[PDB]
């Protein structure tokens, strides 16, 4: 039974992307940790990564508005943070008006790759925008990893 | 948490030439940067939106740029009116943060500064303590040394200054110097001098007086 | 215009509450996004914040420092917004600031702030003394008179001349801590000689944490 | 050799998201089969999961209009319908004026994750708007498991 | 080891999609080869298949204009190409009005399922717009094959 | 297939006041809820699209909300011009389905039926088949009993009744019951009686009429 | 406005067919989506069918309910929908609306309707009797007068009163099913007595489904 | 890198008749379709945008329409003033590409060449080479024959010909013809004649003058 | 309007370098991408390199053909745009056209293009003779006259008639390459008898790439 984790957001987070191990349809198990919103690998080798976000934002100030989500390794040597996946949206469109009222907009993005892990490296899914995170209902927001 | 660096922290430009004012972020911000003057004893007051969208009622002579991490505001043919603190704000991510806030001085020709003395008034000698007042008046550049001496004897530790932030219509700063005694040392002495001196004064002035006079 | 007033602020202890007020005109209140944002010297402007429109459910957002400890809610009714803090730091200690900040961007418009001290100490209203205009010592033909606001606690005080009449030549210096742990302040104008026989000169010192109100009457 | 799927929608279906098992570059093997537009899992054990549904709309007659995806799971014993994967996406933008014809637009959904799954569990990928599926061209269009 | 490869797009490249096979996070390794731009499978069997496109574009100049991304295989035998992987996004939106100046703009595509390929199998990832590439930064554009 | 519950599925308020109706989605379908009246005779009309916003023409006594799964058609100030049912409309999901609808009646002052009896026609008695017909015209409420009397003898099966939908000037209804006879049974009688009770009558009108007569 | 006409509805035996039309105007009809929607008291409202715009190539659409028996057409040159049933069931009875539903939205509008009945009874004309106003009984001073349109087959039929004119004061009554299998109904109208002597009451009835029209004069 | 092909690449069409112009992509290309009229030495001008969407100033008579991989650009009451080569061009992929374009012949009635024949300047003889040019001019369909005899000598080899694009207002063509001779051999005989053949003549004109007269 | 002016081109030997540039005016420069289109027989219409807004910093592209050998810029302040090339082939012998793409898509605009000839051969400015309107030659009552401009490289040479007035009636034919390597062409142009005795024909001939500008008048 190989490393292996599909973790969720947190639905009584706050403002917040908080990775849950510990529900109905999630895993946790054969060495892979939760560790301060961190995968942490237990063995060394070939994983499979990927996450989604869900955004559920609401008015566009402007067509700059930007949504990110990223994948980030930290091994346990170099200690520093390099992005494996990463994707940016831009879900505005056009410009409410102003005596307009902003209206609520969906945006998914969805990040997965094949990576040479270390022992003892850390890996984290972040946004930027945790106040328009969805997760409302579950499937919506999720992180994971098995070894292969 | 994305944070935002202005450096330089002041800058200090002649009227009519052209000032930029820097906004650096520690990570990608897209063009999610926005600008913010706070004249004295004012609120922040929108001037441009997304890098380089100038807000309605904003004189044209302020436009702005920049995309990613490095973000400029400029203000061309400045003037004193625009004399105030300049915040940059970030809003790719959540929360929303600022800069810590770049000044602008607006230099002026140079302006010796108007001295004047205040001895302690009467009722304040009642209560037993005794506040001597030096008030230098409208002067630029910023710098100035005040000194006190009480009967000819240079003072020391006794004294605190307080000085304005830049005028916007005149350009110029003000200092208040004051000398805290007890109604006691204060009845002690006889004339109590302030000597300011200044890049606009070719000697010092000082302005004094007699206690119990006029 | 568009406006924001906001108030409620003054000195409280440590762990003590405080809630302020803001009432905004001028827009769709019910459409919009309400914030608190502070200021002070050592941390400047930071976001406190946010309660958004009843589209969004109120939809609540709190900085990582206040969370748990402060409240932000709205009566789109009375275009209301409230902050109610409790808890209170020492380094809750700033300027508030009620603002809208436009869907998620730009901090559209501001009010003009309420002060917030948290501090032990107590409050203590200010002496006012007059700085009397000199006579021969008047660099002539201009003439500088004040008041001396000495000895109160804490911050602020708001000093103004002929009951909001005299604006220009006015200089009210920052206020500064004594050891004495009290603040003091100068508030100097500069005048014609002329007027000192024929115009009447006051300064009307307000220090609302304790109730004082004194109205100096300055002349030689 | 792992029990595996990997079906297509059924170009010949009628405003219907309908699997199809059997083509050139599909999957149906190892214990898996395709029942009821469900892909039923042979034996127990971790499971990639994934699909690709892309909307080919027209008109906008409101930022409201909202593009549905979602994996469900239905195990053999509590025998409920349970998300496991889904977004939202909204499409629209502006609103076509009147008198204004309807523009077409495109819109690519993808799911994916990984799952522990128990024999005789029921998958199913379904959309909310049929009407708007595309598969005038292959790849579009696609369901998958495998057993890891 | 599993034949496996996750190579990522040429940043020194030329309104061009050339994927890079030596640098920090990627794989070419265990008998696949990256040849003219294609990925050639080593031995026959079961592989995941995937990939991401970033898109940052400027300015609409109509509704109409199409991102595409599309994953083919180039069998040995037959020789011709066929998509197995394909979605195809519009990102406008409106129609910037003249005068107006263009504004950038964010689109990611994410395409990836499991096939089964034989030895000597080519397969590409293809964009229609490589002048809209964005690989200003790591992690945003990759293509990737694992045998299972 | 995303099915639509509108309960109540009757309601009953009086002029001036508000109303509300009540749709419920069996699952998330976002805003994409539309709202319509059917007035008799009519064909539906939409009032508001996507949960709140007001189609044009429509008055603004007439607003929606809800969101996910719950919403809410409201009228202030109902008036009998609102008599209708009202359906809600989905557009989340295909095929686009609707609610069984609600009902509205608007109140009105009690107001008894002014009764009517018509004796068969000679026309219809050629055919040999005689049909005695009672009016009860504009009564408020809807609850009403009516009875046929022939010779005195109380009637049973043999009669059949059909109500308007209530009138949306005048906010009454009226019904009509129909006495059905053979020429023959009808021939052997004389006089014949409908007998209304009804909320607005302190005791039981009664017309009748005598076989051949007037 | 914005008119849709629909037309091509009565009885047919179970297995039938039978061709609904719509005559559309108002808007632009080769840039709309056109809808049939059909209404029973049993099944309430009911989508059958959509075709959409030329650009779309038609891209029909069936209720799971019709498909394979249904066929939606359109003549972009005439503004005209069809709806070409076959195989017929007792179930498809019902009003049938022409409809435009705005680009996968809202039906922004409706026709009038066409009524389709299924069965195997056969055709049957109403007979109109006169309910003749009464004399002395006619609290005084309304009058009452009526038609009674008696044993006809299937439904519709429509009463008018001065062959238009006469609107204010009708109730013509919901059909009723006998146990004969046919369908009674009145219409009545109350008026001035005064009225009585100088104004002519007719009840024109008619029932498409049979061909018949009567005009039966009611007087006393 | 998407191939365009426009075939055929010549019609010829009546005015006021319809004409249809043929673009189809080599793959998918949406509706990225653009067309463009390039008449004489002229630039290109854009005509339709998005496969159907004409540019202002461009007649109402110009339409476009296709999608996928087929498109069509449509004149109809098609004019002389349309004579040109539209081109096709796709911008779904990079880099974008064009159609090899189809050329537009508006048909007019009959007409017969009118035939001039120019003897080489004096100026030309000098240098040691005679220049002898017969100018076909305005002629309608583009079918001709020129045929030289220098004293009834059938020529071959020692000319060539130029024809002009259709006017776009008569609809005629020219053509010029030169037969290029040594100093030497031209001076060696008399008579030169031009012999063109057109539909529009019964039997062949012929030109002709002998060297030095006039 | 909306114009696109080039120039600088000309001949230029196998693996020389040319400039070319490009002035704009009637839209917002700075705003919107610039491109050298060019044209051929051989190869019709073919996009050669687009330099995008300061907003993308300069965003050059090129066309595979001419990937390190062209170079595209701009300079926003003189509204101009250049084809700076290099290692010049024989196949980029062509017209170039400067044109805005429109942020992608459509090519708006055309200047009126400049001709590149790659080749070996060297320059040679043309001798222009007069055909002259013959007398009882011409088909009453119209008459034909010219100018055969022969033996000159490389293209084009420019006629004119009466430095602009005349341009009714003329028809410049296409050059022809003589085996001499060389190109002829002649302009004609027909008017009335009646003018030949009071009007004066002219034709101005120019070919820039040898700095020949003849000007023969044509008569009887």
């Amino acid at each position: 039974d190989k490393p292996v984790a599909h973790v969720v957001a947190n639905p009584q987070a706050e403002g917040q992307l908080q990775w849950l191990n510990r529900r109905a349809n999630a895993l946790l198990a054969n060495g892979v940790e939760l560790r301060d919103n961190q995968l942490v690998v237990p063995s060394e080798g070939l994983y499979l990564i990927y996450s989604q976000v869900l955004f559920k934002g609401q008015g566009c100030p402007s067509t700059h508005v930007l949504l990110t989500h990223t994948i980030s390794r930290i091994a346990v040597s170099y200690q520093t943070k390099v992005n494996l996946l990463s994707a940016i949206k831009s879900p505005c469109q056009r410009e409410t008006p102003e005596g307009a009222e902003a209206k609520p907009w969906y945006e998914p993005i969805y990040l997965g790759g094949v990576f040479q892990l270390e022992k003892g490296d850390r890996l984290s899914a972040e946004i930027n925008r945790p106040d328009y995170l969805d997760f409302a209902e579950s499937g919506q927001v999720y992180f994971g990893i098995i070894a292969l | 948490d994305i944070l935002l660096t202005q450096s330089p922290a002041i800058l200090s430009v002649s009227p009519g030439e052209r000032v930029s004012f820097s906004c650096r972020a520690s990570q990608f911000v897209g063009s999610s940067i926005h600008w913010y003057q706070q004249r004295t004893n004012g609120s922040p007051r929108l001037l441009i939106k997304y890098a380089s969208e100038s807000m309605s009622g904003i004189p044209s002579r302020f436009s702005g740029s920049g995309s990613g991490t490095d973000f400029t505001l400029s203000i061309n043919t400045v003037e004193s009116e625009d004399i105030a603190d300049y915040y940059c704000q970030q809003s790719h991510s959540w929360p929303f943060t600022f800069g810590s806030g770049t000044n602008l001085e607006v230099k002026r020709t140079v302006a010796a500064p108007s001295v004047f003395i205040f001895p302690p008034s009467d009722e304040q000698l009642k209560s037993g303590t005794a506040s001597v007042v030096c008030l230098l008046n409208n002067f630029y550049p910023r710098e100035a040394k005040v000194q006190w001496k009480v009967d000819n004897a240079l003072q020391s530790g006794n004294s605190q200054e307080s000085v304005t932030e830049q005028d916007s219509k005149d350009s110029t700063y003000s200092l208040s110097s004051t000398l805290t005694l007890s109604k006691a040392d204060y009845e002690k002495h006889k004339v109590y001098a302030c000597e300011v001196t200044h890049q606009g004064l070719s000697s010092p002035v000082t302005k004094s007086f007699n206690r119990g006079e006029c | 215009e568009v406006k924001l007033e906001e108030s409620g602020g003054g000195l409280v202890q440590p762990g003590g509450s405080m809630k302020l007020s803001c009432v905004a005109s001028g827009f769709i209140f019910s459409n919009h996004w309400m914030n608190w944002v502070r200021q002070s010297p050592e941390k400047g402007l930071e976001w406190v914040a946010e309660i958004r429109s009843k589209s969004i459910n109120s939809a609540t957002h709190y900085a990582e420092s206040v969370k748990g400890r402060f409240t932000i809610s709205r009566d789109d009714s009375k275009s209301a917004v409230y902050l109610q803090m409790t808890d209170l730091r020492t380094e809750d200690t700033g300027v508030y600031y009620c603002s809208r900040n436009y869907y998620g961007s730009t901090y559209d418009y501001w009010g003009q702030g309420t002060t917030l001290t948290v501090s032990s100490a107590s409050t203590k209203g200010p002496s006012v003394f007059p700085l009397a205009p000199s006579s021969k010592s008047t660099s002539g033909g201009t003439a500088a008179l004040g008041c001396l606001v000495k000895d109160y606690f804490p911050e602020p005080v708001t000093v103004s001349w002929n009951s909001g009449a005299l604006t220009s030549g006015v200089h009210t210096f920052p206020a500064v801590l004594q050891s004495s742990g009290l603040y003091s302040l100068s508030s100097v104008v500069t005048v014609p000689s002329s007027s000192l026989g024929t115009q009447t000169y006051i300064c009307n010192v307000n220090h609302k944490p304790s109730n004082t109100k004194v109205d100096k009457k300055v002349e030689p």
